[PDB]
């Protein structure tokens, strides 16, 4: 079936914001669709509805425009809630999926930006024992500054020995935070001697990094 | 509004085979009916969508063609590989789905499932490497510090972890695993500490690997 | 005037005829049928007498009743039709995407028959609205 992209997106001002969502068709049916929204851990739930022709539309916040080989969503009051979103549809009226959905483009809602804390965390006599180490990075707020580890030992970057993942906005801090970890033998304990993590964002840093030798920690 | 509830969210072998199941809430099969989608790991990925176009109809690209071969019910509408040879590609998590309608009246329902996951791994089970994780004096910032216990390394999930008798899991969350090839998992829990909250207790991790019918418990120190 | 319900009801009893006739080759042949999404298509207009290009059928009641199924990607399976809607027949509901070919109880034939008592109050229809 026909093929999508969807762009562009990005974090909203505020509360309350107005953001607008448009997608690419690369062959056609007329104006047949509806658009899905994925909220975090989640079932997904379905937004727009109509066809070539236009009747009525949507309740509340929701509203989207299309001609030609294009289609687009307009949020009006951008809520906590919208973080992520998608285009579809099959051929009779209503329902499914064009064997692919239109492939969706990041969403998020504002309160002040920050960049990261950023700490290693000592490894206790068991953990380097067992050649285990452990890092931190906190921010308040979602913006995000979206963000990667690199792991580095006296100069050499880590992979296959590796662990990942952020946790959600804080229902009273609101941190968002990235723990991770890395693993050798105590023999590489032994070998080098400073370990670090490297840290690096889609804002204007790869500068800030932190490092720890075995004896201080 | 009607419901959709999954079960069987559990493991397979790669190259046996497996049979998952809906069970819809009051559902009788009319015009609208249930399909099943592929939810890829993470990304949503192209040819992923709208597996069994209505109630029984098999239906995909050849990358799975004739696997699919779904049962029959008026709640059970079992997505279904009996004899089918399931494969790597199809780790991921499926979803019931059901053809909706607007306009106030019936069929008007929340149409998605929540969503049964499927486990591959040839692993035995195994306990977890538990560490405990102290913070750095470089940390003590704000007025704050954090500190952490890794799970590395075990299977199956899940598992139930708290802090300091058990009463410490307010100020307490926990990352999820990421599941690499090898078809193992981890956690980490962290631990939000005021500076006025440090010295005050002696601070201790307690480990309830289910799997391994056991409890660990670890105190704070390197 | 009742000729568009008499063609209406002569395209549900075509394409029955048609699969019924692929029905009665595999019993002959001693082969089993597949008629999920990989077997038989139902869309193809010289099932129904007209040429390859021939812009009759784009009118004709026959497409127009076949399309117009809630199964209908473009194409349609024996299965994405015997699962679809609406149709003066109604329709059937548990069928499996595969039948063998096999010497007593013969699961071919259990098809047959299963098609043919659905088919018979289409008949009674087709009857009812020639002879009006």
């Amino acid at each position: 079936d026909i093929q999508l992209t969807q762009s562009p997106s990005t974090v909203s001002a505020s509360l309350g914001d107005r953001v607008t969502i448009t997608c690419r068709a690369s062959q056609d049916i007329g104006s047949w669709l509806a658009w899905y929204q994925q909220k975090p851990g989640k079932a997904p739930k379905l937004l727009i509805y109509k066809a070539s022709n236009v009747e009525s539309g949507v309740p509340s916040r929701f509203s989207g425009s299309e001609s030609g080989t294009e289609f687009t969503l307009t949020i009006s009051s951008l809520q906590p809630d919208d973080v992520a979103t998608y285009f579809c549809q099959y051929y009779n009226s209503y329902s499914h999926a064009t064997v692919t959905f239109g492939p969706g483009t990041k969403v998020d809602i504002k309160r002040t930006v920050a960049a990261p804390s950023v700490f290693i965390f000592p490894p206790s006599d068991e953990q380097l024992k067992s050649g285990t180490a452990s890092v931190v990075c906190l921010l308040n707020n979602f913006y995000p500054r979206e963000a990667k580890v690199q792991w580095k030992v006296d100069n050499a970057l880590q992979s296959g020995n590796s662990q990942e993942s952020v946790t959600e906005q804080d229902s009273k801090d609101s941190t968002y935070s990235l723990s991770s970890t890395l693993t050798l033998s105590k023999a590489d304990y032994e070998k080098h001697k400073v370990y670090a993590c490297e840290v690096t964002h889609q804002g204007l840093s790869s500068p800030v990094t932190k490092s720890f030798n075995r004896g201080e920690c | 509004e009607g419901q959709l509830l999954e079960s069987g969210g559990g493991l397979a072998q790669p190259g046996g085979s497996l049979r998952l199941s809906c069970t819809a809430s009051g559902f009788t099969f009319s015009k609208n009916a249930m399909n099943w989608v592929r939810q890829a790991p993470g990304k949503r990925l192209e040819w992923v969508a709208g597996i069994i176009g209505n109630g029984s109809d098999t239906y995909y690209a050849d990358s799975v063609k004739g696997r699919f071969t779904i049962s029959r019910d008026n709640s059970k509408n079992t997505v279904s590989l009996q004899m089918n040879s399931l494969r790597a590609e199809d780790s991921a998590i499926y979803y019931c789905a059901k053809d909706r309608h607007p306009w106030r009246w019936l069929q008007l329902f929340d149409s998605w499932g929540q969503g049964t996951l499927v486990t591959v791994s040839s692993a035995s089970t195994k306990g977890p490497s538990v560490f405990p994780l102290a913070p750095s004096s470089k940390s003590t910032s704000g007025g704050t510090a954090a500190l952490g216990c890794l799970v590395k390394d075990y299977f199956p999930e899940p598992v139930t972890v708290s802090w300091n008798s058990g009463a410490l899991t307010s100020g307490v969350h926990t990352f999820p695993a990421v599941l690499q090839s090898s078809g193992l998992y981890s956690l980490s829990s962290v631990v939000t500490v005021p500076s006025s909250s440090l010295g005050t207790q002696t601070y201790i991790c307690n480990v309830n690997h289910k799997p391994s019918n056991t409890k660990v418990d670890k105190r704070v120190e390197p | 005037a009742l000729l568009d319900e008499l063609k209406a009801l002569t395209a549900e009893l075509k394409v029955y005829s048609v699969i019924q006739s692929q029905i009665n080759a595999a019993l002959s042949a001693k082969q089993g049928i597949r008629i999920d999404a990989g077997g038989i298509d139902l869309v193809d207009p010289t099932l129904y007498g007209y040429a390859v290009g021939d812009p009759r059928w784009k009118d004709s009641p026959e497409y127009a009743l076949l399309s117009n199924l809630d199964t209908f990607s473009g194409k349609l399976s024996i299965k994405d039709f015997l699962s679809g809607s609406p149709k003066q027949s109604g329709e059937l509901k548990g069928l499996k995407d595969e039948y063998p070919f096999e010497k007593d109880n013969n699961p071919v034939g259990n098809f047959a028959t299963t098609v043919s008592d659905r088919s018979r109050p289409l008949n009674d229809k087709v009857n009812e609205k020639t002879t009006l």
